[PDB]
């Protein structure tokens, strides 16, 4: 990137927040600044153009400024509606091209804790006539996005062959989800009494169990 | 290289789209999508001075917002269009004129009156009625057809000369 | 308003050439506007590729200038991109956009396409297997497992051809140690309906041209 932005910002509901973007005489110095907003999984959207003007449908909470080779964006009456990525953009006379900032993730503090739901599926009968066995653990709807997943054959840990996702992207105070897969041979399936998927989220642990002939 | 900004207004179905494409691209379009609103640019020579024309073709539906009033205010002169075989399109001319002054803060604005579809024999508006209305408003009147390209250049160029007497 | 829709192949082997097309509707390619290509590497900021104007003038990003070509087709209302000598660093989502109006300036990117994803890799395009996750107190859950497929991103799952759309959740894929992906999709339904309904999942992977319908039913 050629313009510089701070990687993150945050605030509590109702307070004011400010984001900044810095450049050089060939770009933010000479030309106008434009601001874009992006919600995770969609194309960007215009927000402020020509330093401080709002297009149709942008509330009065958003205002923008330019001073020297620096720019600023202010937001007031913060709400969950606002959790998004933000980018500054300008033209550069030394390169003859548009340049972007780095982006800045805004985060809203004080969202309440929510605990995970857990669902566990046994191997389907087809996978066993094709010589395979996968167990699926599906983990959903927890807010603080940090989860650890352990598996336990009978009572002893079994950490070979365990795949697990990263946390999801998040916006509009939406909840997170994740999933984990354990791979077995067909003989290992029949030879054990039980298996568990065990999910720890800030000490609170949730456990589900399945067995052959369940 | 001066620049001029022109707007075409008039009731649905009178020929706003067809007139513009004639000027820009020199061919005729038998029907065109009535929802599409677009802007075009061309370089021309009028009386020896070279200049760029921007042309806004209007469409969509009737709506009044604070942004549309800025999109329209940008225009420097306007072409009121009616069709010679459509009497209701001729009465609407008054409505369009008053909206234009509401966003231009003035009584004096460059305008020209255009009577389109002169290739069709079934006139329902005679030529005298149009001259009397134009003389009341104090503006020129032009008859055109976009199926044969008769009068197209003249109409647009007259507007440009209007914009020059102003300044 | 103007509508923009991009299309292209989801996977490319190096050192081939990437090709993309954007089709325009609700407006004319011959209006006073500039048409742009922009990309976003996964989890990183945006980058601008280049511009074209309807009369054939072009600007390119100085860092890519020797590999990029953009073109306009007047007869179909389209414009396109080619990028030679691709390498793994070119994996990104690609967008087509319109802006820089000569009437009233709002900036460079007034309207955006929905985007498309391109993966550059030497690996080979395996198609998925599909297995039913059979259901087993007011509600139950059931799903489809999509297993061991490569080229992660042009994959789609829907239920009952679109006639069922409430309570459907589709999780992110996991990259397994073998280098092949897995995916799961699940729906929840009133437990009484299990005796008098039919649930079918429809997977569509385009890079292998795989289409599969699997009926899921109580064990
Ligand atoms: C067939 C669709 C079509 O061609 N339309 C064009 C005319 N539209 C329309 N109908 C009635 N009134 C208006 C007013 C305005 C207008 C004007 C003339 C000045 C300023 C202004 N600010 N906001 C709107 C306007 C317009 C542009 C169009 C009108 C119907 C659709
Ligand atoms: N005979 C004739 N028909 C015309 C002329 N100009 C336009 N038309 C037709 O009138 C119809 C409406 O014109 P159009 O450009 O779509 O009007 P718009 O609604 O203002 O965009 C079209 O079917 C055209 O074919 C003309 O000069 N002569
Ligand atoms: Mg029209």
């Amino acid at each position: 990137s050629v313009l510089t932005q701070p990687p993150s910002a945050s605030g509590t509901p109702g307070q004011r927040v400010t984001i900044s973007c810095s450049g050089s005489s060939s770009n933010i110095g000479s030309n106008y600044v434009y601001w874009y907003q992006q919600l995770c999984g969609t194309a960007p959207k215009l927000l402020i153009y020509r330093n401080n003007q709002r297009p149709s449908g942008v509330p009065d909470r958003f205002s923008g400024s330019k001073s020297g080779t620096s720019a600023s964006l202010a937001i007031s009456g913060l709400r969950c509606e606002d959790e998004a990525d933000y980018y500054c953009a300008a033209w550069d006379e030394r390169l003859s091209g548009w340049v972007f900032g780095g982006g800045t993730k805004l985060t809203v503090l004080g969202q309440p804790k929510a605990a995970p739901s857990v669902t566990l599926f046994p191997p389907s009968s087809e996978e066993l006539q094709a010589n395979k066995a996968t167990l699926v653990c599906l983990i959903s709807d927890f807010y603080p996005g940090a989860v650890t997943v352990a598996w336990k054959a009978d009572s002893s840990p079994v950490k070979a062959g365990v795949e697990t996702t990263t946390p999801s992207c998040q916006s509009n105070c939406n909840k997170y989800a994740a999933s984990s897969y354990l791979s077995l041979t067909p003989e290992q399936w029949k030879s054990h009494r039980s298996y568990s998927c065990q999910v720890t989220h800030e000490g609170s642990t949730v456990e589900k169990t399945v067995a052959p002939t369940e | 290289m001066t620049e001029y900004k022109l707007v075409v207004v008039g009731a649905c179905g009178v020929g706003k789209s067809a007139l513009t494409i004639q000027l820009i691209q020199n061919h005729f379009v038998d029907e065109y999508d009535p929802t599409i609103e677009d802007s075009y640019r061309k370089q021309v020579v009028i009386d020896g001075e070279t200049s760029l024309l921007d042309i806004l073709d209007t469409a969509g539906q009737e709506e009044y917002s604070a942004m549309r009033d800025q999109y329209m205010r940008t225009g420097e002169g306007f072409l009121l269009v009616f069709a010679i075989n459509n009497t209701k399109s001729f009465e609407d001319i008054h409505h369009y004129r008053e909206q234009i002054k509401r966003v231009k803060d003035s009584e004096d604005v460059p305008m020209v009156l255009v009577g389109n579809k002169s290739d069709l024999p079934s006139r329902t508006v005679d030529t005298k009625q149009a001259q009397d209305l134009a003389r009341s408003y104090g503006i020129p009147f032009i008859e055109t057809s976009a199926k044969t390209r008769q009068g197209v250049d003249d109409a647009f160029y007259t507007l440009v000369r209007e914009i020059r007497k102003h300044k | 308003e103007v509508q923009l829709q991009e299309s292209g192949p989801g996977c490319v082997k190096p050192p081939g050439t990437l090709s993309l097309t954007c089709a325009v509707s609700g407006g004319s390619i011959s209006s006073s506007n500039w048409w742009s290509w922009v990309r976003q590497p996964p989890g990183k900021g945006l980058e601008w590729i280049g511009e074209i104007y309807h009369s054939g003038s072009t600007n390119y990003n100085p860092s890519l200038k020797s590999r990029v070509t953009i073109s306009v087709d007047k007869s179909k209302n389209q414009f396109s991109l080619k990028l030679s000598s691709v390498t793994a660093a070119d994996t990104a989502v690609y967008y087509c956009a319109r802006g820089s109006s000569s009437w009233y300036d709002l900036g460079p990117f007034d309207y955006w396409g929905q985007g498309t994803c391109v993966t550059v890799s030497s690996a080979s395009t395996k198609g998925p297997s599909v297995f039913p996750l059979a259901p087993s107190g007011g509600t139950a859950a059931l799903g489809c497992l999509v297993k061991d497929y490569f080229c992660e991103c042009p994959v789609t799952v829907s239920w009952n051809s679109g006639a069922l759309t409430s309570g459907v959740h589709t999780f992110p894929a996991v990259l397994q140690s073998s280098g092949l992906y897995s995916l799961s999709s699940v729906v929840t339904v009133p437990s009484s309906s299990l005796g008098t309904q039919t649930y079918i999942c429809n997977v569509n992977h385009k890079p292998s041209n795989t289409k599969v319908d699997k009926k899921v039913e109580p064990k």
